RNA sequence: ACGAGACUCUGGCAUGCUAACUAGUUACGCGACCAACUUCUUAGAGGGACAAGUGGCGUUCAGCCACCCGAGAUUGAGCAAUAACAGGUCUGUGAUGCCCUUAGAUGUCCGGGGCUGCACGCGCGCUACACUGACUGGCUCAGCGUGUGCCUACCCUACGCCGGCAGGCGCGGGUAACCCGUUGAACCCCAUUCGUGAUGGGGAUCGGGGAUUGCAAUUAUUC
């Protein structure tokens, strides 16, 4: 399964709430900005966080999400 | 403008080279050729009769890989299973008295000779002679 | 006397000529790379020697 | 339990089964071996003799199925 | 590619009486000292080819092989091709023939029984003489 | 001034030394279709007749072919022909002819650019092999 | 000859690469031609042992590993310079061997 | 050696010899009849093809017409649409037997 | 807050990067018209994959299924939560708490019976059914790894005596990407072949040719 754990989910939520300015819709740009503005100690976890950030950006482009 | 002897597929190339070496007519095989098993992986004896000729050309190519050519590296081309009853396998080879007799029949042919440090070496003059023969049988009556 | 008995026919494969360098035990010897420890003593000292578990 | 076939070469009987191969729609060593129930190597020898007669051309060789054809 | 030889419904070589059903020249199991690499070596020494038709092969080649085996020591050909070599009672390898004689001499068990040895009983009972293990595996030999 | 990525697959390889000259194609180090194993000649016959002589009329090729394994060096010859053609047309003429002819060759079949990632896996814990286990008694 | 070789061996790659970069930088500070670091295939030492001290339980094994990484750098300089560059307060674990061959 | 088109038999025995239904197990027990089902044709046709692999083998296995020489029959087993096969009519006997449950 | 995940190691991918006199090479190159700023192998600071894109199911949430693209789309292992068990180990350890035998010390000394039986009392093991199994020796094959003094007297191996090759003796190389070795009595293939299956097709013992040299081997070594 591909269920994201609390680590990547919470990191994505914080990154979106705090740097909503810079994040977009592209995985590559989200990856680069996530690497810049956060100290993610693993590259797999960084990629997972960036992917969930892209997913949540799509979510919030279509309305408000509670997290 | 300079022909390599490894220019055609080696089946017919060694076939024609052996045809030349048997057409010289001065060399007849001794009586210790086929009754030797050499290695176990075979079931039969040499039957082609040009086995000596192939051994020498293959040995030349072996150098086209490295100096001091010897038979075990030459015979490592086909490995895998060798089920030998109640004992595990080995790694192919032949016989050394066969090699010595082939050397006794090989002197005066300028094809393959030993060296002073252990192993074999190439005879450049005979090399050029066989290159010329192969090239001028290729470019006279094989591609016109 | 002493030389009439000792060193007559070579024992070329003495198991009792080897012992663990930590506890002087006969069995479970690890002679590879020159450890010369029994396997239990090696497991105790594996990390200090430099052998570590990866796979 | 191999069958019994007439293999003897005679003044008459020899020239009665050698001109029966081209009397069939499907003429291959496989068809002859499965239908006329004689060794397929005999049919291979027959086609080799046909090649010796000079009415076909040999292309490739195999222990079971050989290639002999014509372009005329 | 034709031969005027006539098919023979009865053929006789070494007075054997066995069921002739299959082809020949490698079902020579009735013949004791021909076949495989040695027969190949002899035939290649005779300079003959395979340009004829299989199925109908006569027995002259193997007759020539036995003829050369009648005097094999003259040409100094590698002499590890006979069955029982370096046996007692002779320093050479003599001739024998007929079935019902060879299978016994595959086990020359008179002197080894006379010497009062375990080897005679090891061989006699149909069991091991070298020690093939016989309790879970190694049960073949009587079935 | 060094444009080479040669031709490899699985275990074998072939150094694609592609240079401008007279323009004759050297393949197999031997005549075209007589390879001694004989098993897979016809796959080599697809592109050389598909594309044409004029496309490969200037390609002087010198390849060191090695490696045992049919599926390795075979189909690596086709990977090498496609890739050498790609690099030649890219660095010498343009990109449009490259995309056209390369598209033809790699749209004939996909398996060129991708080899099997399958490898023998480790003998595992308390068993004869990777997954098989020794027989358990009770 | 003036061909001197330095062979660097350690069980870890971080310190070995740090030492290699340090020595390359030092040989490039002076105007010296240096053959780039050449990496040996890093032979791996394996010792597989039963986990149990007794012979009881499921047959479980430890798979111990020890990897030795070997690099050699070639440059042309007399012995005094090599002796000076060695005395750099080296980090532990990187065994340095210098041969004048 | 053909020159003409083998297409007729080449298609017309096997590639619509194919059956139309196989069966499945019923309830939790009882090995005396089987509930008739089907699949989108691929699985049933190629199950007939697999039983035909066994059948053509046994037509070679300990038999006279061997492997590497059944090319006609294999092209039949390959191409397209009509009915003459054997293991497929075995499958069709099973077809009717299990189809009596509709 | 642990455990799970993350993590570490390992595979799989570079018309990319860092460079190698042990792999690899360009028209003032020969032994041949009759000193490429490093890429196949080796290994490093990096890159690459995220259910990321699309379609469909899902209080349109978590997510699931499929499909392009792709080297790769639940991808080998290692590590692994207190309470647990009178689980095993005192025969791995001057790691360790004392009720307590014997002189036939559970010390030595190529020394020395068995267990290498055969009505089996049980358990782990040694093995493929046909043109696929194996020979023509007629084309460049694999490793994963090991290899010589604190102890110590024991390492891996490259030609000839020559019956037909390990090899009883002289001989060099390698503390090793330098030698064995581009792994020296091996593919699975094949002009020794099976025409419909007891034949050539895969071995029930068990005998000779010189035996690697281990007092013994038979009361376990050796084509």
């Amino acid at each position: 399964g591909r269920v994201r754990t609390k680590t990547v989910k919470k990191a994505a939520r914080v990154i979106i709430e705090k740097y909503y300015t810079r994040l977009g819709n592209d995985f590559h740009t989200n990856k680069r900005v996530c690497e810049e503005i956060a100290i993610i100690p693993s590259k797999k976890l960084r990629n997972k966080i960036a992917g969930y950030v892209t997913h949540l950006m799509k979510r919030i482009q279509r309305g408000p999400v509670r997290g | 403008p300079g022909v390599t002897v490894k220019d055609v597929n080696q089946q017919e190339f060694v076939r024609a080279l052996a045809a030349f070496l048997k057409k010289s007519g001065k060399l007849k095989v001794p009586e210790w050729v086929d009754t030797v098993k050499l290695a176990k992986h075979k079931e039969l004896a040499p039957y082609d009769e040009n086995w000596f000729y192939t051994r020498a050309a293959s040995t030349a190519r072996h150098l086209y890989l490295r100096g001091g050519a010897g038979v075990g590296s030459m015979t490592k081309i086909y490995g895998g299973r060798q089920r030998n009853g109640v004992m595990p396998s080995h790694f192919s080879r032949g016989s050394k008295s066969v090699a010595r007799r082939v050397l006794q029949a090989l002197e005066g042919l300028k094809m393959v000779e030993k060296d002073q440090d252990g192993g074999r070496k190439l005879t450049p003059q005979g090399q050029r002679d066989l290159d010329r023969i192969a090239g001028q049988v290729a470019a006279a009556n094989k591609k016109h | 006397g002493h030389q009439q008995l000792y060193w007559s026919h070579p024992r070329k494969f003495g198991q009792g000529s080897r012992s663990c360098r930590v506890c002087s035990n006969r069995h479970g010897l690890i002679r590879k790379y020159g450890l010369n420890m029994c396997r239990q003593c090696f497991r105790q000292y594996a990390k200090d020697i430099g052998f570590i578990k990866l796979d | 339990d191999k069958l019994n076939n007439l293999v003897l070469f005679d003044k008459a009987t020899y020239d009665k089964l050698c001109k029966e191969v081209p009397n069939y729609k499907l003429i291959t060593p496989a068809v002859v071996s499965e239908r006329l129930k004689i060794r397929g190597s005999l049919a291979r020898a027959a086609l080799q003799e046909l090649l010796s007669k000079g009415l076909i051309k040999l292309v490739s060789k195999h222990r079971a199925q050989v290639i002999y054809t014509r372009n005329t | 590619l034709v031969i005027p030889e006539k098919f023979q419904h009865i053929l006789r070589v070494l007075n054997t009486n066995i069921d002739g059903r299959r082809k020949i020249a490698f079902a020579i199991t009735a013949i004791k000292g021909v076949g495989r690499r040695y027969a190949h070596v002899v035939l290649r020494k005779a300079d003959i080819d395979l340009t004829k038709r299989a199925g109908e092969l006569t027995e002259d080649e193997v007759e020539r092989v036995i003829t050369i085996m009648q005097n094999p020591r003259q040409y100094k050909i590698p002499d590890w091709f006979l069955n029982r070599q370096k046996d007692v009672k002779d320093g050479k390898y003599s001739q024998v023939l007929a079935n019902g004689l060879d299978n016994k001499l595959r086990e020359d068990l008179e002197r080894l029984k006379k010497i009062r040895a375990h080897r005679g009983l090891r061989h006699f009972w149909g069991l091991r003489v070298r020690g093939q293990h016989t309790k879970t595996t190694g049960r073949r030999g009587r079935t | 001034q060094s444009v080479q990525v040669f031709g490899r697959k699985k275990t074998a390889t072939a150094v694609a030394h592609c240079k401008r000259g007279n323009g004759l194609i050297k393949v197999n180090g031997r005549p075209l279709e007589m390879i001694e194993p004989r098993t897979l000649q016809y796959k080599l016959l697809e592109p050389v007749l598909l594309l044409g002589k004029e496309r490969f009329a200037g390609v002087d090729i010198r390849v060191r072919v090695k490696g045992g394994g049919h599926v390795a060096q075979i189909y690596a010859i086709r990977q090498s022909i496609s890739k050498a053609l790609v690099a030649y047309y890219q660095k010498y003429v343009d990109e449009a002819s490259k995309k056209e002819i390369k598209d033809i060759l790699i749209q004939y079949d996909r398996t060129l650019l991708v080899a099997d990632p399958r490898r023998c896996e480790s003998k595992k814990f308390g068993g004869p092999g990777a997954r098989a286990r020794y027989q358990k008694s009770y | 000859i003036h061909r001197i070789r330095i062979t660097l061996t350690s069980r870890n790659v971080k310190s070995l690469e740090k030492v290699c970069a340090d020595l390359i930088r030092g040989a490039k500070e002076k105007n010296l031609k240096v053959k780039g670091p050449v990496r040996m295939p890093t032979k791996t030492l394996r010792i597989t042992t039963r986990k149990t001290p007794c012979g009881e339980g499921s047959k479980t094994w430890d798979r111990f590993q020890m990897r030795i990484h070997k690099r050699l750098i070639d440059l042309h300089s007399p012995s005094e310079i090599v002796k000076q560059i060695t005395s750099i307060s080296i980090e532990p674990g990187v065994e340095v061997e210098v041969t004048i061959a | 050696l053909t020159g003409e088109n083998p297409l007729q038999v080449l298609v017309n025995a096997i590639i619509n010899s194919g059956p139309r239904e196989d069966s499945t197990r019923i309830g939790r027990a009882g090995t005396v009849r089987r509930q008739a089902v089907d699949v989108s044709p691929l699985r049933r046709v190629n199950q007939a093809i697999w039983l035909l692999c066994t059948g053509a083998r046994e037509a070679a296995f300990r038999n006279i017409k061997t492997i590497a020489e059944c090319l006609a029959d294999e092209l039949i087993n390959a191409a397209k649409g009509s009915s003459n096969s054997y293991a497929i009519k075995k499958k069709d006997e099973l077809e009717r037997v299990a189809k009596s449950n509709r």
